[PDB]
């Protein structure tokens, strides 16, 4: 039923036959670069609107995140690789493409992968050293300012602080409702406080023993409290940046630890270089001194108790010191085999 | 005393030289272009491009006689684990220009280096991707004549039949070189070969097995073909 | 020549005859509040736009800010207090808006001052409080991020450090030209920087022995850098917020070392209660313990050496606790007459 | 033994009671409203609030034997330093429905007390303003009959002739209550009172000069007019 090509979605029946096409409306590496890996883009969707106002109600994608977006969309669809769409669009691309339909795949191919592919640096491991460092940073700042920002609109609702223990929320609430007088059910409800505690505020909110506050008053702590939103949003763009870097750096310490703990990892030992000239031995108690050992933090070690976690945590810097090797020198791509080892003799330790 | 002449496989050839050894080789489908510090010997106003064995794994598998090679011009090959295109650039020589390759590489940093390497060598479309997910490159590819796997990846077996189940023209042909230690690192080479090749014929016909010592350590190239 | 009224603003010629009204086009209230301190508002201009077309290069306001910010935007125009325009307009107001005049410059007049004044609270010195505070807050983080940004950025243009010591340019510099590879000379000065810098600047450049940087590597630093413009601006609006509460809150106090200072008293007295609690001697020394006497940044104590200072400040000190009384219980202003007194006493201690 | 009568002055009310003192009342022009917390006695089936001239310096003035004053029914009279409108309440209940009061105050917090009061009160417009700025609310105010004065100012003398020629009637009455501590607080009282009536005389015809003892230490109300 549904499949995608260099140029664009196409839409077959059951027996093959074209249904209805549809070219890329914005650069075609843009556009699948987001429906390969299962995303719906402006395209796809209006490719279905059309189906449905021509008596078609079933749909099947070659990629299940896809089927999944869409039924949640609206469109009831199944998953189903390769589909009968995509068997036909790969075994006769000229048939949709023209003569020179491999030129095409080449052209849009190179360019996706150069759009994917971050350009070659010296630097991108200090680079991501920064990203860490300005990640603390940042959530230092975060306390200092959120803190502040309990502070003073408690002067006006000083009920309210325990109430939304969760800063993001008290954040939202400040920001969102503002003034303690447009507090109504469905603006406490929009923020998703749970019904129990929606009434707590409410309540809280006649008996409020707070000073009362201007407009002029209510607006400088709301600019704050964007403040402190733009800084979670800045937050988020350096993990995705973390997460992003980390592919060119280190991709097999990110596939042993994750992106962020790799990443740390490379900024307590100085460098990438650094990392891989340590032995488990130091890896083993990399950045920490009470804390110790940031590897402690592997999902693997800290569900098991203190005794069984030692044994574990060799095992994890043996295969980091292997990681971080070959990152350091090809960037060849072996954390596969890598995690099957360590989760064998996790199984063992157990 | 440098002199060349052909082999079985067409787009490779022999080659002995002053040292009086014999070694492989292909046509450089782009003259005056190198891509791995390979060695190369002008014959008659025509370039050829040394196949190193210690650097290529198929080089590996000529050079210790490899009976059936699919992988001849003006076919279409899906190559997974492309690398740097060393010895995908052999396969690029041979394929020739009417040949199409489809290069899956998970490691960008790496598979960076080959994409300089296609500006010229129009052959290969480098695509970023990773080997498990086939899908996720659905739209970069079409059916192949010849599927190429050399993926540093416990899952090796299935990986091949994934995406022969996909992108394999019925009655086409794998090649696969198999790394016994990255299926099993416990397990004996010799009883882990003869499960991937069990594995393999559930839906392939094996049609042969090679070792790649001297060259590799416990690692042998099979050769199949979809029913 | 050009006067306002409640409704709008008139043009008069040289015999006291209307030429072209212009009634406002927002709020009354909104417009005069702006127009009356001499700034020049959206009704304003096209009248003058209007009269220009209609042989007119002449114009005279009754107030000076005023057509200061006309000659600098074009209009040639002096000014005359009260102007023919004005002394028409006062003179005969039922002329112009009617019989029932006094009820709209009623109805506007109100408006205006409940626009202008905070409404009544009993915690906005403790607001005035807070705000002192995040504006330490504030510069606190303005510092860790500016630090990270020059570490950050540094990896790609470690040059550029000191060449822009002053942390706004530097700021401004990675959040506009961004790579490195965008230096123009038009961008350099787009900045304002010394055509000499600018030099010095392009230079570094070409000598940068900096890392490669790609588009993914440089947005991350641009949000960063972003956030700290706009971390620039919260804290403008913070000393904004302070500065008009300080109205409401302490005008004597304001008048006498300015919001800004007079802020910084109550905060480090716990409140303007405290504040009018204590005496000369303890004001004289608050805030400071090396770190001595807030009161000092006076600038009449700051411009004169150490031993002609502790005179003045126990002058000054013998003001504020007048002034913090005051302020604390009526809130009538009487810092003219404290500012004379102190002057006068400073010229003798000279 | 409450008992109301006629004063010399328009809009003014002698009053004696119990204690057989004698006062001063106006006739709340707003039945029920109380300003700052006045006396207030029904005489028949009217209202009067009794004038504190403890509260108020004109009142002390009128109580003192004022001569001449200005301020009668349907008059304008721009008030400087209205704050919270004490004695500004008064001129109110004179001036009837019929007069104006565009008041003046600096300081918000004070200004602010008087904005309830002109919701019924609509005689006054309450206007936060600074008085040595009269330009600063040009556009809220018209030529008055009489200014009134009576801020702590030392530049008060050139304070109410700047707005006098600004928005003073020819030919039309100021009123200003000078403190003299607040001009010079070392110069002598009656020094400085001869240069603040000298310097008013440049600009206005002198009309009176009263002191406001027992009620106001060192204080001298000035009545002039506009030439």
């Amino acid at each position: 039923f549904i499949s995608e090509n260099v140029r664009g979605i196409y839409a077959f029946d059951e027996n093959g036959n074209l249904i209805e096409k549809r070219y890329f409306t914005d650069k075609p590496e843009k556009v699948l670069d987001q429906l390969l890996k299962g995303e719906i883009t402006k395209d796809l969707e209006e490719l279905l609107n059309s189906l449905k106002e021509k008596g078609y109600d079933e749909f099947v994608f070659e990629h299940p995140e896809l089927s999944r977006r869409a039924k949640e969309l609206g469109f009831s669809a199944t998953t189903e690789f390769p589909n009968i769409a995509g068997e036909r669009l790969r075994s006769n691309p000229e048939e949709f493409l023209g003569e020179n339909w491999f030129e095409e795949y080449y052209k849009v191919g190179v360019a996706l992968t150069r759009m994917r592919i971050q350009e070659q640096s010296g630097a991108r491991d200090k680079m991501v050293i920064q990203a860490i460092e300005a990640l603390d940073d940042v959530d230092k700042v975060i306390n200092l300012l959120v803190a502040r920002l309990r502070e003073w609109y408690s002067l006006h609702f000083p009920e309210l602080d325990e109430l939304l223990p969760k800063h993001p929320q008290y954040v939202a609430f400040v920001k969102t409702v503002g003034h303690r007088d447009n507090i109504n059910e469905e603006v406490l409800r929009e923020l998703g406080l749970s019904e129990e505690k929606i009434k707590k505020i409410l309540e809280a909110k006649e008996k409020t023993m707070g000073a009362w506050m201007d407009q002029t008053d209510i607006e400088v702590v709301r600019q704050l409290a964007e403040e402190i939103d733009r800084l979670y949003q800045l937050r988020k763009k350096l993990e995705d940046y973390i997460d992003r870097a980390m592919d060119d750096v280190a991709p097999n310490l990110k596939a042993l630890v994750g992106a962020k703990l790799a990443a740390r990892l490379i900024s307590l030992a100085g460098g990438l270089r650094e990392l891989a000239m340590m032995p488990s031995s130091t890896i083993q108690v990399l950045g920490a001194e009470p804390k110790h050992g940031v590897i402690y933090q592997y999902p693997a070690i800290n569900r098991s108790p203190w005794w069984q976690r030692g044994k574990i945590a060799r095992a994890l810097a043996g295969k980091l010191a292997i990681a971080a090797r070959v990152d350091y020198f090809s960037g060849e791509y072996i954390a596969e085999e890598l995690k099957k080892e360590l989760e064998a003799r996790i199984r063992e330790i157990k | 005393m440098v002199e060349v002449k052909k082999h079985k496989f067409p787009g490779v050839y022999v080659v002995i030289d002053d040292d009086g050894s014999e070694k492989i080789a292909t046509k450089n489908l782009v003259p005056g272009q190198r891509v791995y510090g390979e060695r190369v010997i002008k014959w008659e106003g025509e370039e050829y491009r040394i196949w190193n064995p210690h650097r290529s794994k198929l080089g590996a598998a000529i050079v210790n006689g490899l009976k059936n090679f699919p992988i001849k011009p003006g076919k279409s090959v899906l190559y997974l684990g492309i690398a740097s295109g060393t010895t995908a650039s052999h396969v690029s020589d041979i394929v020739g220009w009417e040949g199409k390759i489809y290069g899956i590489e998970f490691s960008p940093r790496v598979l960076r280096e080959l994409v300089p390497i296609v500006e010229e060598r129009r052959n290969i479309i480098p695509i970023l991707g990773d080997a498990t997910k086939p899908e996720e490159y659905r739209a970069l590819v079409t059916k192949v004549d010849v599927i190429f796997e050399d993926v540093a990846q416990p899952t090796q077996a299935k990986i091949l039949i994934d995406n022969a189940k996909a992108y394999l023209k019925r009655g086409g042909y794998g090649m696969i070189a198999v790394k016994s230690r990255s299926i099993d690192v416990t397990k004996e080479p010799e009883q882990v070969f003869k499960e991937v090749e069990r594995e393999l014929s559930e839906y392939f016909e094996v049609i042969e097995r090679l070792n790649l010592e001297p060259y590799e350590k416990d690692h042998a190239l099979f050769v199949v073909r979809k029913p």
